[PDB]
RNA sequence: GGCUAAUCCCCCAUGUGGACCCGCCCCUUGGGGUGUGUCCAAAGGGCUUUGCCCGCUUCCGGAUGGGCCCGCGUCCCAUCAGCUAGUUGGUGGGGUAAUGGCCCACCAAGGCGACGACGGGUAGCCGGUCUGAGAGGAUGGCCGGCCACAGGGGCACUGAGACACGGGCCCCACUCCUACGGGAGGCAGCAGUUAGGAAUCUUCCGCAAUGGGCGCAAGCCUGACGGAGCGACGCCGCUUGGAGGAAGAAGCCCUUCGGGGUGUAAACUCCUGAACCCGGGACGAAACCCCCGACGAGGGGACUGACGGUACCGGGGUAAUAGCGCCGGCCAACUCCGUGCCAGCAGCCGCGGUAAUACGGAGGGCGCGAGCGUUACCCGGAUUCACUGGGCGUAAAGGGCGUGUAGGCGGCCUGGGGCGUCCCAUGUGAAAGACCACGGCUCAACCGUGGGGGAGCGUGGGAUACGCUCAGGCUAGACGGUGGGAGAGGGUGGUGGAAUUCCCGGAGUAGCGGUGAAAUGCGCAGAUACCGGGAGGAACGCCGAUGGCGAAGGCAGCCACCUGGUCCACCCGUGACGCUGAGGCGCGAAAGCGUGGGGAGCAAACCGGAUUAGAUACCCGGGUAGUCCACGCCCUAAACGAUGCGCGCUAGGUCUCUGGGUCUCCUGGGGGCCGAAGCUAACGCGUUAAGCGCGCCGCCUGGGGAGUACGGCCGCAAGG
RNA sequence: GUUCCCGGGCCUUGUACACACCGCCCGUCACGCCAUGGGAGCGGGCUCUACCCGAAGUCGCCGGGAGCCUACGGGCAGGCGCCGAGGGUAGGGCCCGUGACUGGGGCGAAGUCGUAACAAGGUAGCUGUACCGGAAGGUGCGGCUGGAU
């Protein structure tokens, strides 16, 4: 397997499209830092380090909206959108000045910076740039 | 492609192909008629369209159109040409400019006279 | 041939200083310092005259302008794939301001290339300009910077500086003048002629200003420049008038003949006053110089305007040029007549064959306006090369399949470094232009003043998450051991029977065969049909399946040997050893080819009979390559799942093959069907994705021409 | 009795038909227009190599049977030599223009011949290859379904 992060974001995206309570991703200190932001910014309920058949995973507790009236009862998503930017194929970095505003503010962009994993907002407050890991809304 | 493929091969900016080769960069070209005659157009039309076989100063020898009702062109007539095919006359890709050189304007035209080399009548 | 001056050349002297060799110190590529030795200076002129001004000489620093060198960036063709003898380096010299193969001698065998050498094509590069939402694309005229060139080439001389546009030598091509013996020229300076072309200006006026050169200064030179001329080429400002004026003249268009329209449009009334006439008349120009002072600081003085009697200011005063494209849909604007697939229109779709809003005219209308249209080209629309921002089951598009080189890409934990990455401070990023504000020409175009930046690169400091590197661990990826399994997987060597054919013996008689029906054909020279014997070749019935195996092509009686892939259980071993894969290499159905065998059946070509208008076919009787074996070629396909490989994630039902279990059933691995979510232009796909994602590769860019031509490599040829 | 011939009704299946099978459509042969390849060759551009000759000029040697100047251990004249623009000889490479004639290609069309494909297109179609035929094509071998029933 060639990309942990891209696998991670994807493990979720499939889980939220059929409303599972949770789903597990292979554990990493970098995934904890991203789930951390994904916890705090409230796209997920939160997560916990569990163990599967002797092997370390991270169980991620998904979060959704309310049932809807109508032909399609399926509740609205909380993570409408999640996708890698920087990839092993094509590394993507931004200086502070060209840090993007995801979805006119209503979304976030996660970063890897020399000060840690930060959002579009945070990075602009601290004044630093970094590798643009992904975008979420 | 992949990103890598783009780095290795890049995209291909493909060139434009001139539809007026005989002009060779120019807006217009002077020439001389060798053969003046009429030729029947393709489906689904019928007529006797007026054409000149012209040897250009650019070296190309091409088939040009004679727009309008009547003309004075005959062999050895000097002429200026401009771009533009006559869709229905295959092989014709240029137009003779009326009101230039041995090409007189149209007799009695009153409407749209610049396009037909006609002076403003009294 | 002869004389003559100097700021013209030369010798001696002075040595602040400089240069050079040798030595020491400092430095650190030839930089700074010093000692012994040696070598090198010079010019006068002029006033108001024991004093100043222009100059001269040696040396150091400055400032300015350069030379040389390095990193990075700079178009198309790989149908240009290999290039190189001063070549690449060393040593010693030559040469220059200076490094250097820049040049020479010798010495070594090296230098460059798929991160595209060499070669061919094209272009001067940039600030910028144009377009574009941006990214990007296109471009480099004017203006500013750099380069290169001065009829075509070569070379040096003078010089601080040139290998010198209006300097020199030579060669070539070209033109000229001549007194016919001989000699001169170089507009890519400003105008101008000519030629080419669709096409691009006056043989103007001036040094007044700015600037440059010479000069103590006056001043002289300045086709640089400042202006003038010509060209709607471009942008901008401006005019052809304004108010009034009929239920509305004539003319013309249309009409149902009642009327509708051009149209407040015109006429006519009043008001204004482009043009032109008269008078005034610039700004741009105060310096240099002169004056007192001090030839300075400062204060005072006079001279100078090409543009120009122009702009502008004041007075008078005439209603004073409008044209061009379009009116079928796109797309704004419609009627009558004329024409009759004619004449003609055309950017695309399309118009015209007797009621054309599409052709020609007219009326009317729409759009702009000293302009309007046309041709050509650049960007846009074109997310139609897709970085932003596309695709490949059936639309164009997955390589026939493997294996592997470079390369791209890579699991979980910890530390070192800090390469990429982020931040901060600083230098550079010229001027014009762009933009924002203001201001000057009556505005504007134009122009002035100020303001705001950026990337990108140099330097210093910082950050350490991700990618990098180094180091130390782990077992989830990958491989291995142990023990088992299924299979037409592959190669060699054997061997079994069914059937067809031919031959032999028997027995037997008048037909057999074949089609839709027939004929050809075979048969009394004894066929067919039947029994026995024998010869030879090819293919394996039932099992057999919607099955199994292989990467693909493909692989089917049975037996033995040799050999590959692959699954399962145990969770024992290694510790990221992985994925992909441009080239390369191998494999690759049929047909086809080479040499030699073999040849029963079948059967391109070919013959004959039927059919038919014909029948170079379909049907029937014959029949040669070939089909089979060995070795060696060819390398193509509807080589298909029309679906590249790997990995992870996203409901289930059912059928089947094959391992293992705790044998209802659970778990793996393959083969089908239906279906969750989702995808799709639809058809359909759907844990065997065509779903959600990452990595790498191959491929597509309208149909035809064309898988053609040319080039190139391969093959015996076919041909790839 | 509904197999057959004509016409029609309903469901279904194939289609490249929609001017709707009195539909579409393929290739040769004849004619005309245009462009392209080949072709005994002809002409031009650029380029490479080997050698012969070689101006100016720099640089090097000499400067004496020998000239002028002395500043005479000198300088200039003058002589020789290397490289050298280019001229000449010979053979090669890439490109361009052109050529009797020839190969197919595009278009034109109101022509001749047949009817191969689209319906089971009247022999299912397509396919690589091979042999053959006026032409579409046929047949052999193997392959595909993108083949009605
Ligand atoms: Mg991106
Ligand atoms: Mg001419
Ligand atoms: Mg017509
Ligand atoms: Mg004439
Ligand atoms: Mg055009
Ligand atoms: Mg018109
Ligand atoms: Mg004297
Ligand atoms: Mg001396
Ligand atoms: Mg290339
Ligand atoms: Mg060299
Ligand atoms: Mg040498
Ligand atoms: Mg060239
Ligand atoms: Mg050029
Ligand atoms: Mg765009
Ligand atoms: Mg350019
Ligand atoms: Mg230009
Ligand atoms: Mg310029
Ligand atoms: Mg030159
Ligand atoms: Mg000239
Ligand atoms: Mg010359
Ligand atoms: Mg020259
Ligand atoms: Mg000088
Ligand atoms: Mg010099
Ligand atoms: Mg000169
Ligand atoms: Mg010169
Ligand atoms: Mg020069
Ligand atoms: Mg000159
Ligand atoms: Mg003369
Ligand atoms: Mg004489
Ligand atoms: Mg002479
Ligand atoms: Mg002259
Ligand atoms: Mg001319
Ligand atoms: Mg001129
Ligand atoms: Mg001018
Ligand atoms: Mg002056
Ligand atoms: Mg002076
Ligand atoms: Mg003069
Ligand atoms: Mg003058
Ligand atoms: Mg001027
Ligand atoms: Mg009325
Ligand atoms: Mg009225
Ligand atoms: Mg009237
Ligand atoms: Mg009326
Ligand atoms: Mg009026
Ligand atoms: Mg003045
Ligand atoms: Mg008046
Ligand atoms: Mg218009
Ligand atoms: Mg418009
Ligand atoms: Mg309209
Ligand atoms: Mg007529
Ligand atoms: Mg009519
Ligand atoms: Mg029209
Ligand atoms: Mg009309
Ligand atoms: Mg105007
Ligand atoms: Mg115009
Ligand atoms: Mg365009
Ligand atoms: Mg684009
Ligand atoms: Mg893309
Ligand atoms: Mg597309
Ligand atoms: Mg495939
Ligand atoms: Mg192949
Ligand atoms: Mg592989
Ligand atoms: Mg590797
Ligand atoms: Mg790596
Ligand atoms: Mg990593
Ligand atoms: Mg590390
Ligand atoms: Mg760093
Ligand atoms: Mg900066
Ligand atoms: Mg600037
Ligand atoms: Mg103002
Ligand atoms: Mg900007
Ligand atoms: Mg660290
Ligand atoms: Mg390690
Ligand atoms: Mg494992
Ligand atoms: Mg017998
Ligand atoms: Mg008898
Ligand atoms: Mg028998
Ligand atoms: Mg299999
Ligand atoms: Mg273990
Ligand atoms: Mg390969
Ligand atoms: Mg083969
Ligand atoms: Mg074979
Ligand atoms: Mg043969
Ligand atoms: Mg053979
Ligand atoms: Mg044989
Ligand atoms: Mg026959
Ligand atoms: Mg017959
Ligand atoms: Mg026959
Ligand atoms: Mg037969
Ligand atoms: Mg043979
Ligand atoms: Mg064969
Ligand atoms: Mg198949
Ligand atoms: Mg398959
Ligand atoms: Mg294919
Ligand atoms: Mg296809
Ligand atoms: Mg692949
Ligand atoms: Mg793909
Ligand atoms: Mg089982
Ligand atoms: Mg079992
Ligand atoms: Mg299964
Ligand atoms: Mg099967
Ligand atoms: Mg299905
Ligand atoms: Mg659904
Ligand atoms: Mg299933
Ligand atoms: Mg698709
Ligand atoms: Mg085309
Ligand atoms: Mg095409
Ligand atoms: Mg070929
Ligand atoms: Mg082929
Ligand atoms: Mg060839
Ligand atoms: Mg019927
Ligand atoms: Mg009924
Ligand atoms: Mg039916
Ligand atoms: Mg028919
Ligand atoms: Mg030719
Ligand atoms: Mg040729
Ligand atoms: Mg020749
Ligand atoms: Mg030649
Ligand atoms: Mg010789
Ligand atoms: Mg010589
Ligand atoms: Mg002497
Ligand atoms: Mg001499
Ligand atoms: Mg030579
Ligand atoms: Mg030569
Ligand atoms: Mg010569
Ligand atoms: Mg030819
Ligand atoms: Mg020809
Ligand atoms: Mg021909
Ligand atoms: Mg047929
Ligand atoms: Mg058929
Ligand atoms: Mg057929
Ligand atoms: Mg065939
Ligand atoms: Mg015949
Ligand atoms: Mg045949
Ligand atoms: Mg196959």
């Amino acid at each position: 397997l060639t990309d942990p992060i891209a696998d991670m974001l994807t493990r979720i995206r499939n889980a939220t499209r059929v409303y599972k309570e949770s789903t597990d991703v292979p554990a990493s200190r970098f995934k904890e830092e991203i789930l951390r932001i994904l916890a705090r910014e409230g796209f997920i309920k939160g997560y916990e380090r569990v163990d599967v058949d002797g092997k370390p995973y991270l169980r991620v507790y998904l979060k959704y909206g309310p049932r809807r009236q109508g032909p399609d009862p399926r509740p609205e998503q909380v993570i409408h959108h999640i996708r890698r930017i920087s990839k092993p194929g094509r590394r993507v970095y931004v200086g502070v000045k060209e840090i993007p505003r995801v979805r006119r503010g209503l979304g976030i962009a996660i970063l890897s910076t020399s000060k840690g994993v930060l959002t579009d907002r945070e990075a602009r407050k601290l004044g630093v740039g970094g590798e643009l890991i992904c975008e979420v809304w | 492609p992949t990103i890598n493929q783009l780095v290795r091969k890049g995209r291909e900016k493909v060139r434009k192909k001139s539809k007026v080769p005989a002009l060779k960069g120019a807006p217009f070209r002077r020439g001389v008629c060798t053969v003046v005659r009429t030729v029947t157009p393709k489906k689904p039309n019928s007529a006797l369209r007026k054409v000149a076989k012209v040897r250009l100063t650019s070296g190309y020898e091409v088939t040009a159109y004679i727009p309008g009702e009547g003309h004075n062109l005959q062999e050895h007539s000097v002429v200026l040409i401009r771009g533009g095919r006559v869709k229905d006359l295959p092989g014709v890709r240029y137009h003779i400019v009326r009101g230039v050189y041995d090409a007189a304007g149209v007799k009695d035209r009153k409407k749209s006279r610049s396009k037909y080399g006609t002076k403003k009548p009294k």
